[PDB]
């Protein structure tokens, strides 16, 4: 599974 | 302006780590909100809503 990266995740 | 894609299927398990993550075993079907960010998703699934990784899934 590809790498995460939560510091692009957007506000919701 | 709410991206292309509106169905897709989830390809890995993502498990959500924050309240604002939509979690989902490999299979499911998501209800994508949001398809324009390149990165992380907005989906609806089992009536939650939630980010996700784009590249987790497949329209």
């Amino acid at each position: 599974a590809p790498s995460i990266d939560r510091s692009t995740k957007p506000p919701l | 302006p709410l991206g292309s894609v509106r169905w897709a299927r989830a390809l890995y398990d993502f498990e959500a780590l924050e309240e604002d993550e939509l979690g989902f075993r490999s299979g499911e079907v998501v209800e994508v909100l949001d398809s324009s960010n390149p990165s992380w998703w907005t989906g609806r699934l089992h009536n939650k809503l939630g980010l996700f990784p784009a590249n987790y899934v497949a329209p």
